[PDB]
Formats: structure tokens, sequence, C-alpha cells
């Protein structure tokens, strides 16, 4: 249930 | 953490979260010891019995966190790893002896109110503070029970236990590179680390210069918060020569 | 490091966290 992190970090 | 409490903001600015890129998941705890060095348990990366063997590219390091699951915009910083260094004599086969590993970050992190490194002990600090009865502090986002998962970082203060008691509580062979901590059944207080807390810091505050020092790394236990059982930690000072070494070169 | 172990929101402001006294009180 983790929130998505920005693609910049993959 | 079992029987702990929510951490205050900025209370453990050295706390790091090991995060798996895919599937996105919490792997372990860790600590910031410099702008580009993170200290953790070797078993967080390498543990053959569970088919665990992570390479630099499989992971991300999330620094400055409080919330376990939310991407804390403008507060946390996510770093990629340049290299992983596992102690050459780490014993994953038997008792997790020398359970320690260093991770070098691709780029240095900028410190802030929520990101700041912990100190590593020196001979005298270790001698003075590492005494049965003295309390340390463990923090992590691990399981709240077992033997569920918290919303925010948890914290628990635990007393160091005498070596003989540590040995007599388990069938596992204990070495000098470990120490155990927890309350005895007759003390009326509880608390322990648990699954997911692995790799996190056991810190103590020096009464001489008022700095926080990392004395241990959450390593293993047999059931979280069981009477007569204790958590075991990697003795950071006993392995300090290796740390200086790896940071000296590389 | 160099300023390691001194937390920006506590030691640096001379503010103590909720349970640190428990630790100091055990260092007998
Ligand atoms: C890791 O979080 C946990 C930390 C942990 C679980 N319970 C506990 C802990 C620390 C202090 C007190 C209580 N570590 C483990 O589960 C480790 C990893 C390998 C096996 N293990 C154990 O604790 C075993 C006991 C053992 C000891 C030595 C050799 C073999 C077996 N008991 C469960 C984590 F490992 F779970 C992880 F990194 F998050 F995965
Ligand atoms: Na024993």
């Amino acid at each position: 249930d983790f929130e998505e992190i920005p693609e910049e970090y993959l | 953490i079992v029987e702990g409490s929510d951490a205050e903001i900025g209370m453990s600015p050295w706390q790091v979260m090991l995060f798996r890129k895919s599937p996105q998941e919490l792997l372990c705890g860790a600590s910031l010891i410099s702008d580009r060095w993170v200290l953790t348990a070797a078993h967080c990366l390498l543990y053959p019995p569970w088919d665990k063997n992570f390479t630099e590219n499989d992971l991300l390091v999330r620094i400055g966190k409080h919330s376990r699951t939310r991407y804390e915009r403008n507060i946390e910083k996510i770093s990629m790893l340049e290299k992983i260094y596992i102690h050459p004599r780490y014993n994953w086969r038997e008792n997790l002896d020398r359970d320690i590993a260093l991770m070098k970050l691709k780029k240095p992190v900028a410190f802030s109110d929520y990101i700041h490194p912990v100190c590593l002990p020196d001979r005298e600090t270790a001698a003075s503070l590492l005494q049965a009865g003295y309390k340390g502090r463990v923090t992590g986002w691990g399981n709240l029970k077992e033997t569920g998962q918290p919303s925010v970082l948890q914290v628990v203060n635990l007393p160091i236990v005498e070596r003989p008691v540590c040995k007599d509580s388990t069938r596992i062979r204990i070495t000098d590179n470990m120490f155990c901590a927890g309350y005895k059944p007759d003390e009326g207080k509880r608390g322990d680390a648990c699954e997911g807390d692995s790799g996190g810091p056991f810190v103590m505050k020096s009464p001489f210069n008022n700095r926080w020092y990392q004395m241990g790394i959450v390593s293993w236990g047999e059931g979280c918060d069981r009477d007569g059982k204790y958590g075991f930690y990697t003795h950071v000072f006993r392995l300090k020569k290796w740390i200086q070494k790896v940071i000296d070169q590389f | 490091e160099a300023d390691c172990g001194l937390r920006p929101l506590f030691e640096k402001k001379s503010l103590e966290d909720k349970t640190e006294r428990e630790l100091l009180e055990s260092y007998i």
C-alpha cells in the first residue's frame, strides 16, 4: 500500500 | 517495533528506509553515517536461505522519512546506490555473525532538519556506554506484533542485557560481534524489534558530549517480544576497523 | 559528518525529545 514515487527514481 | 510509540518529527534524522524498486516494497531499516554512506545489516541484501541477493540496481534508499508508505514530497530524499560492500566474513550459514554492510550513494545527500548523520562510536564511548542495564533506542517501520505494519516510524528504548543471559536464552551460537537487549520477564516493561526492523540503528546518547552514537544494527531475534527472549544486534564498534577500511579506499 | 549526532530539531535548539531522559537516567 505504498504511494507511487516519481519515475525519475524508477 | 513491538510495544513502541510513534516517533516525533526529526527525532531520528539518520533513519533510512531500504526500498525495493520492483515490486515497490520496504526491505529493511538502515542509517545515515555520512553524506554518501549508509550502514545496514548484511542480511538485508544477502541471505541465500530466502533466495535474497540484491544488487545496487535492485534498490533505492529513502532518507528523511516518517510516514512508512507515503512519498513525502519536499521532505524525503530518494537515493540510488553506487556500490554495496558486505563484510567478507559475514556468516549467513549459521548465526548471522558479522551482519554488517555499507552502501555508497551515487550522489551525496544534502542534510536538513530531517536528514542528519549519526556518529559511530570510538573505543571510550563504547566502553562507557555499552554496559548491561544501560538503555539504547531502536527505531523502524517493522511489524508491530508477531513472534500489523505501522503508519509512521516507531521507537522503543531498551536496556542492554548481560552476555550470560543472552547466551542462555537461545540455542544459537552467540559471538563477540553481537549483543542482546530487552527487558527481563520480571521487569514489567516490554518492547522489541520485529520483522522489517532489520538493519535499523540501535543508538545511545552520550552523557559526555550529548551526541547520538550508533552502537548496534538490528540483526535477529526469535519471536518478537517473547518473555525470556531478546533481540540481537551487530556490535558496531567491534567491526569499526572494517568500516574505516571500506571508507578509506573506495 | 563532523556535526554528527546533533539533531537540528533537538540538540541544536536545546530541545529534548519525549523519552531521552529515560536513556540518560539509566547511564548509572
Ligand atoms: C529483519 O527485520 C528481521 C529483524 C528481526 C525479526 N525479529 C526480531 C528481529 C530483530 C531483533 C529482535 C527480533 N530479522 C530476521 O528475521 C533475521 C534474518 C534471518 C533470520 N532472522 C531471524 O531473526 C531468525 C533467527 C535466526 C538467527 C540467525 C540465523 C538464522 C535465523 N528468526 C526470525 C528481516 F530479516 F526480517 C528483514 F530483513 F526484514 F527481512
Ligand atoms: Na544457549
